[PDB]
RNA sequence: CGCGACCUCAGAUCAGACGUGGCGACCCGCUGAAUUUAAGCAUAUUAGUCAGCGGAGGAGAAGAAACUAACCAGGAUUCCCUCAGUAACGGCGAGUGAACAGGGAAGAGCCCAGCGCCGAAUCCCCGCCCCGCGGCGGGGCGCGGGACAUGUGGCGUACGGAA
RNA sequence: CUAAGGCUAAAUACCGGCACGAGACCGAUAGUCAACAAGUACCGUAAGGGAAAGUUGAAAAGAACUUUGAAGAGAGAGUUCA
RNA sequence: AGAUCUUGGUGGUAGUAGCAAAUAUUCAAACGAGAACUUUGAAGGCCGAAGUGGAGAAGGGUUCCAUGUGAACAGCAGUUGA
RNA sequence: CGACUCUUAGCGGUGGAUCACUCGGCUCGUGCGUCGAUGAAGAACGCAGCUAGCUGCGAGAAUUAAUGUGAAUUGCAGGACACAUUGAUCAUCGACACUUCGAACGCACUUGCGGCCCCGGGUUCCUCCCGGGGCUACGCCUGUCUGAGCGUCGCU
């Protein structure tokens, strides 16, 4: 278990860390696991969402293979929107519906210098972790 | 009558505000703040009051170079670095 | 003496408190002038004092000041304890020599009432409850 | 806070107790009636070899 | 077209002004337009144009400050803004040069007599 | 009131003592403290001993324990001057002085240089410059044989 | 009064400026808790400071 | 009947520095009650405590004996245990009340004045040059100013010291 | 033992501050006065005194539309697991 | 279960006391869902220049002005309002 | 028959107890242990496109720069942002900046009024008016300059 004595335990002391935490690190915790494919292809399994990544969601009511493209990461209400994850409300309108990013799985990364660098380095750091462990 | 038709009478300011601490506690015709003691160089401050000391003490207020003091303290009070250019 | 500062000498209490006469102030003249010397100016630091001589109704006292930014006395060792932080207002402190001899500071049996540096600092150590983890 | 949190005991009935705690320990029945689950166990004062 | 900070330092302090007098009657243009109804994107751009400003203004201080700095470089008397600000107290206290000098008495002490370097066998 | 047999107390509870009162609840925190402040101080002076200078061999005072003998504050000058270390020099090697401290009688004295010789021959002294051994010691009884000790210095021994 | 100072003006210019209604779109903001301006002052409810 | 030297003073928006005020749990110096207890109450107690004033620092204060002792003697200060609710104080009533030795935590010693000796050996400031900047120092130079014999510096301080 | 001169770290103290960890503690009349725009609202000329006030839902999906009423308010319909 | 207990909530009283100091209102019309109370007109009165008039000081601080609303407040009402 | 009253129950009101929760306290412990004339603590006033409070900030005003990060902020709107001819946001924070009172510092304040030196303009150097910049507190130390004394003297 935990043996660190400056990281703390508390419950209450961890949800404040988590409901007041600012941007740059609620981005980390609205991280999504990686598809089979992917944790194959690039040897990494969680990634932080991403505006315009490809996912599917794996739990509640919108369980389905079907894939949808990110649409907005709402990192003050922890939620993610995509495209045909949505729903019909009284006016007629379609409002999209707010999924947390832990219920889906990346199976197309948004794919730039910064994605692939962070690619490489979560790889290389696994790798010698296991070259370490073996 | 020393009740209601007494309070009639008041429309002459004893106090006003103070130019420290901010307070409608200054007497206008001692010139003295009833709160801070204005013109005295130090601070009207007493022990018998600890709820009159916390409502005026040390981080009550903004505290503009207290924050930065104790930011700066953090790295030794270090000047005239720069961090490393990218 | 000290006269009591009390409007027409009444001190409300008990009889023991109703002195306002022959009443003595616990520290010397010397410390006195030393004090006032150090509160005028409070940019230089008292060193000693000493008597050059005294009336029926004065007493005079000659302070040794010292400018503890003058580049002589801070360049100096054995001199540049004066200019620590912590050596500033010695006399209203009692630690220059007239105002150490009030506090009844001295090794042995004469003086008890000081053990640990001061009369308060024993008062509280004699008065303090030790209440121990394990009693 | 000074309520006396603490209690000192003597050492020799803490070794006592010890050497009672460790007596009850060999005694399949007292075992069992802390509900340890041992019906499998070979012995007891189950011992093994300092490979472990 | 933001500005930035980057492309400013070249620029010397003729055209740094001129920029900083345009964005200023753009500013007043702005609120001009915000009072008057505008639209808007002239209403956004507000907000835009006074970080603009700030920008060049703090290009412009930065430069002099440096400037003087470089002036002040080897003088014994400098401008007290130019001084360190450590903290009163850190600055009161002695500096090394004062506070590492020992006494002729001392230093013939620590040569006569160094401590030792020893070990005590049981 | 008094309640029939008993006997006459006199607390001294009639002075506001809940004000000053010292808990315990940082001793541990403080035995752990020290603890790490005497290993940082045994591992700063590395091959010098951990408990610090030898004191002399000391008789107790009063006739309830001058049978008993303890460890002193340090070796007085005479019994310095009869062993042959000077004053100024035994600070350097470990040995604790005390310039106030008188020899009343020749037993003690005797008993403090037998001290100090048997010390001054079980030392090992490390030379100024490791590669320029002047005066010190041989290399090869401060290779290995060098060791930090622990515990007193020569405990003082009924 | 008609006859009043520079300070006096000024506090009552701010105390004017800060006794209005909360915008209509402070209630759709997220986690807002705020109902209405509970700091509402009333020339004949209460009276200022000075 | 003017010009100089010194002494004692004064002015300056003079050159360069420094202090003020805040916090104030802990610490240092003063000032300092009464409620209360005594089954009343005045000494006493509360208590050198609350309130009041001043001054600091990351700690402060104390501190290297004009000490404890009476022993076969210990050996700066500070803190813990114990001495000890004891010696003692007290309308000897209520109540108050240490210290030495002992065991530990820590452990570190020193500097002047004075008596002297050494061609004031001493110190500060202003100009110039070089090395550096990063807390403003190092070296060299000035028939450059000042302090200083009404005493600066080196040796040296009771454990003795010097020649 | 050597007063009427001076310095000195450690062990020691810490209900203020910066930043942390924990608890056989309290659980919105409790625990800080203050879990919330709290030393705030408000009271007093002033010194100063000083509150009350937590919870929709997983997600606003926060009730489109029809209908009586001048409206508040209703009757249907609709969202929701509710 | 008590403490003229603390804080909060709720009854009977009870649709009760009461909305009675300073002479006084009436007719028509307009707006309006709605008029004893708003507005206009007509009439009857009152303050009667030491005023229920016209303007200031102190004090208040936006109460001033126009437009809009009819939730709450103006101890009945309101289409009016500080 | 009804009304009224009482008892009990169903349902509906009033009220917010109980229960469950908890970004809050209280207590203990640890490491640091740092303010200010280079203008502190405190106060006032301002600053957002829509903003009253809280918060943040200081006319460069819900922030500039730099560094790290790496695509958002979000209530609406707007507009950036090849993320490489460099980058949204957030964090850090060492550069810059930091209104007025306040030890508060030209004098004074429930108001206002000066003086000195430079610069620019109206003037067309001369000092009137306007604007800008820098100074102008008390105490005290070393040195400097200017002095005072029927203080002690020397020469004349
Ligand atoms: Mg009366
Ligand atoms: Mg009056
Ligand atoms: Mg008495
Ligand atoms: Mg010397
Ligand atoms: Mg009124
Ligand atoms: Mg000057
Ligand atoms: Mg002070
Ligand atoms: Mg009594
Ligand atoms: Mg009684
Ligand atoms: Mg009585
Ligand atoms: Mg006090
Ligand atoms: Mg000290
Ligand atoms: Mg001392
Ligand atoms: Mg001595
Ligand atoms: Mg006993
Ligand atoms: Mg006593
Ligand atoms: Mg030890
Ligand atoms: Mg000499
Ligand atoms: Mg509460
Ligand atoms: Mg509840
Ligand atoms: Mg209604
Ligand atoms: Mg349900
Ligand atoms: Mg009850
Ligand atoms: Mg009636
Ligand atoms: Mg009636
Ligand atoms: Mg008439
Ligand atoms: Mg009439
Ligand atoms: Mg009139
Ligand atoms: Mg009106
Ligand atoms: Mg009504
Ligand atoms: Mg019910
Ligand atoms: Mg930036
Ligand atoms: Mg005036
Ligand atoms: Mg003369
Ligand atoms: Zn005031």
């Amino acid at each position: 278990m935990k043996f660190n004595p400056f990281v703390t335990s508390d419950r209450s002391k961890n949800r404040k860390r988590h409901f007041n935490a600012p941007s740059h690190i609620r981005r980390k915790i609205m991280s999504s696991p990686l598809s089979k494919e992917l944790r194959q292809k690039y040897n990494v399994r969680s990634m932080p969402i991403r505006k315009d990544d490809e996912v599917q969601v794996v739990r509640g009511h919108y369980k389905g293979q079907q894939i949808g493209k990110v649409v907005q990461v709402y990192r003050k209400k922890y939620v993610i929107y995509i495209e045909r994850v949505q729903r019909e409300k009284a006016n007629g309108t379609t409002v999209h519906v707010g999924i947390h990013p832990s219920k889906v799985v990346i199976t197309r990364l948004k794919l730039d210098k910064d994605r692939k660098k962070i690619l490489e380095r979560k790889a290389k750091s696994r790798q010698v972790g296991k070259e370490k462990g073996k | 009558t020393k009740g209601t038709s007494s309070f009639g009478k008041r429309r002459n300011k004893t106090h006003t505000l103070c130019r420290r601490c901010g307070s409608k506690a200054y007497h206008l015709q001692k010139s003295t703040c009833g709160k801070c003691g204005y013109p005295a160089k130090r601070k009207r401050k007493y022990n018998w009051s600890a709820k009159a000391k916390r409502r005026n003490t040390t981080g009550t207020g903004r505290m503009r170079h207290l924050k930065i003091v104790y930011r700066r303290f953090r790295h030794g009070f270090r000047e005239g670095t720069t961090p490393k250019p990218k | 003496g000290r006269k009591r500062p009390v409007p027409k000498g009444a001190t409300y209490g008990k009889p023991v408190h109703h002195g306002v006469n022959q009443l003595k102030f616990a520290r010397s003249l010397q410390s006195v002038a030393e004090e006032r010397a150090g509160r005028h100016c409070g940019a230089l630091r008292v060193l000693n004092s000493y008597w050059v001589g005294e009336d029926s109704t004065y007493k005079f006292f000659e302070v040794i000041l010292i400018d503890p930014f003058h580049k002589a006395i801070r360049r100096n060792p054995d001199t540049q304890w004066i200019t620590k932080p912590v050596h500033k207002h010695r006399e209203m402190r009692g630690l220059t020599s007239a105002g150490r001899k009030s506090r009844g500071l001295g090794k042995g049996h004469k003086f008890h009432h000081t053990i640990g540096g001061s009369r308060r600092a024993a008062w509280r150590r004699r008065n303090t409850l030790q209440l121990h983890r394990y009693r | 806070t000074w309520r006396r949190w603490h209690r000192r005991v003597n050492t020799t009935q803490k070794r006592y107790a010890i050497c009672s705690a460790l007596a009850a320990s060999a005694l399949p029945a007292l075992v069992m009636s802390k509900g340890h689950r041992i019906e499998e166990v070979p012995e007891l004062p189950l011992v093994v070899e300092d490979k472990v | 077209a933001k500005i930035k900070a980057r492309d400013l330092r070249g620029k010397k302090k003729e055209e740094l002004l001129k920029q900083l007098d345009d964005l200023k009657v753009e500013l007043s243009q702005l609120r001009v337009a915000k009072v008057t109804g505008g639209a808007a994107s002239k209403l956004s751009k507000i907000r835009v144009v006074r970080k603009s400003i700030a920008r060049v203004l703090t290009v412009i201080n930065q430069t002099q400050k440096e400037n003087l700095r470089k002036f002040y470089k080897g003088k014994k008397y400098k401008p007290l803004d130019l001084r360190p600000k450590k903290t009163r107290a850190m600055r009161r206290r002695l500096n090394k040069h004062e506070e590492n000098l020992k006494t002729k008495k001392q230093q013939r002490k620590e040569r006569l007599y160094p401590l030792r370097k020893y070990a005590v066998k049981a | 009131a008094p309640s029939r047999n008993g006997m006459v107390l006199k607390p001294h509870f009639h002075k506001d003592w809940q004000r000053r009162v010292a808990t315990w609840f940082n001793q541990p925190a403080r035995k752990i403290r020290r603890r790490k402040a005497r290993q940082a101080k045994a591992r700063r002076i590395a091959p010098r001993p951990a408990s610090g200078p030898i004191r002399p061999i000391v008789r107790c005072p009063t006739v309830r324990y001058h049978t008993k003998v303890r460890a002193g504050r340090g070796f007085s000058l005479e019994e310095l001057r009869v062993a042959g270390i000077h004053k100024k020099v035994a600070r350097t090697i470990g040995i604790s002085v005390d310039p106030r401290r008188r020899n009343k009688s020749t037993e003690s004295l005797q008993a403090n240089v037998q001290r100090l010789k048997e010390y001054r021959s079980k030392l090992i002294l490390f030379p100024r410059k490791p590669s320029a051994p002047k005066k010190g010691d041989s290399s090869a009884e401060e290779l290995k044989l060098a060791t930090q000790l622990t515990g007193p210095v020569m405990p003082v021994r009924n | 009064s008609s006859h009043k100072t520079f300070r006096i003006k000024r506090f009552l210019a701010k105390k004017q400026k800060q006794n209005r209604p909360i915008p209509q779109w402070i209630r759709m903001k997220t986690g807002n808790k705020i109902r209405y301006n509970s700091k509402r002052r009333h020339w004949r409810r209460t009276k200022l400071g000075l």
